[PDB]
Protein backbone atom coordinates (compact mmCIF):
# COMPACT_ATOMS: atom_id res chain seq x y z
CA UNK A 1 0.00 0.00 0.00
CA UNK A 2 0.95 3.74 -0.22
CA UNK A 3 -1.81 5.34 1.52
CA UNK A 4 -2.79 3.46 5.17
CA UNK A 5 -5.36 0.65 4.87
CA UNK A 6 -8.46 1.07 5.92
CA UNK A 7 -9.82 -2.97 6.80
CA UNK A 8 -13.38 -4.03 6.83
CA UNK A 9 -13.19 -7.33 8.41
CA UNK A 10 -16.98 -8.13 9.99
CA UNK A 11 -16.00 -11.61 10.68
CA UNK A 12 -12.31 -10.67 12.58
CA UNK A 13 -10.09 -12.56 11.23
CA UNK A 14 -7.94 -10.29 9.46
CA UNK A 15 -7.74 -8.13 12.69
CA UNK A 16 -6.00 -11.00 14.51
CA UNK A 17 -3.98 -11.90 11.20
CA UNK A 18 -2.32 -8.32 11.32
CA UNK A 19 -1.65 -9.00 15.07
CA UNK A 20 0.24 -11.98 14.04
CA UNK A 21 2.46 -10.40 11.32
CA UNK A 22 3.18 -7.71 13.02
CA UNK A 23 3.36 -8.96 16.63
CA UNK A 24 7.18 -9.41 16.02
CA UNK A 25 7.18 -5.66 15.72
CA UNK A 26 5.56 -4.85 19.17
CA UNK A 27 2.03 -4.28 17.27
CA UNK A 28 -0.58 -2.74 19.82
CA UNK A 29 -4.40 -2.07 19.18
CA UNK A 30 -6.06 0.81 20.25
CA UNK A 31 -9.72 2.64 19.27
CA UNK A 32 -10.84 6.06 18.65
CA UNK A 33 -12.80 5.68 21.18
CA UNK A 34 -9.73 5.36 23.85
CA UNK A 35 -8.53 8.21 25.63
CA UNK A 36 -5.10 6.83 25.34
CA UNK A 37 -5.30 7.50 21.52
CA UNK A 38 -3.17 10.79 21.91
CA UNK A 39 -0.57 8.90 23.94
CA UNK A 40 -0.79 5.42 21.98
CA UNK A 41 -0.31 7.63 18.61
CA UNK A 42 2.48 9.64 20.05
CA UNK A 43 4.47 7.02 21.24
CA UNK A 44 4.77 5.35 17.29
CA UNK A 45 5.63 8.19 15.78
CA UNK A 46 8.79 8.80 18.02
CA UNK A 47 9.53 4.99 18.06
CA UNK A 48 8.14 2.72 15.40
CA UNK B 1 28.16 8.28 21.56
CA UNK B 2 30.75 8.49 24.14
CA UNK B 3 30.97 11.47 25.32
CA UNK B 4 33.55 13.32 28.02
CA UNK B 5 32.18 16.35 29.88
CA UNK B 6 35.02 18.43 31.22
CA UNK B 7 34.78 21.62 34.17
CA UNK B 8 32.58 18.88 36.03
CA UNK B 9 33.07 21.85 39.23
CA UNK B 10 29.94 23.88 36.84
CA UNK B 11 27.91 20.47 37.05
CA UNK B 12 24.52 20.76 35.59
CA UNK B 13 21.84 19.09 37.88
CA UNK B 14 20.21 17.38 34.08
CA UNK B 15 22.50 14.51 34.24
CA UNK B 16 20.85 13.19 37.36
CA UNK B 17 18.57 11.15 35.53
CA UNK B 18 21.37 10.23 33.27
CA UNK B 19 24.03 9.29 36.47
CA UNK B 20 21.12 7.57 38.54
CA UNK B 21 20.27 5.61 34.91
CA UNK B 22 16.17 6.06 35.77
CA UNK B 23 15.35 4.63 32.31
CA UNK B 24 11.85 3.34 31.61
CA UNK B 25 11.87 0.49 29.45
CA UNK B 26 8.61 -0.02 27.22
CA UNK B 27 7.72 -1.32 23.75
CA UNK B 28 11.75 -2.95 23.50
CA UNK B 29 13.36 0.50 23.75
CA UNK B 30 14.66 2.15 26.58
CA UNK B 31 13.54 5.48 27.71
CA UNK B 32 15.58 8.71 29.28
CA UNK B 33 13.41 11.58 30.67
CA UNK B 34 16.32 14.30 29.69
CA UNK B 35 14.35 17.41 31.04
CA UNK B 36 10.99 17.38 29.54
CA UNK B 37 11.31 15.42 26.49
CA UNK B 38 11.96 11.81 26.02
CA UNK B 39 15.22 10.32 24.45
CA UNK B 40 15.83 6.45 23.02
CA UNK B 41 19.13 5.38 25.49
CA UNK B 42 21.85 3.79 22.83
CA UNK B 43 23.08 1.07 25.12
CA UNK B 44 26.25 1.91 23.85
CA UNK B 45 26.47 5.54 25.20
CA UNK B 46 28.85 6.57 27.98
CA UNK B 47 29.81 9.33 29.69
CA UNK B 48 33.33 10.68 31.26
CA UNK B 49 33.66 13.89 33.76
Amino acid sequence: FNRYPLIIDPSGQATEFIMNEYKDRKITRTSFLDDAFRKNLESALRFG
Amino acid sequence: NPLLVQDVESYDPVLNPVLNREVRRTGGRVLITLGDQDIDLSPSFVIFL
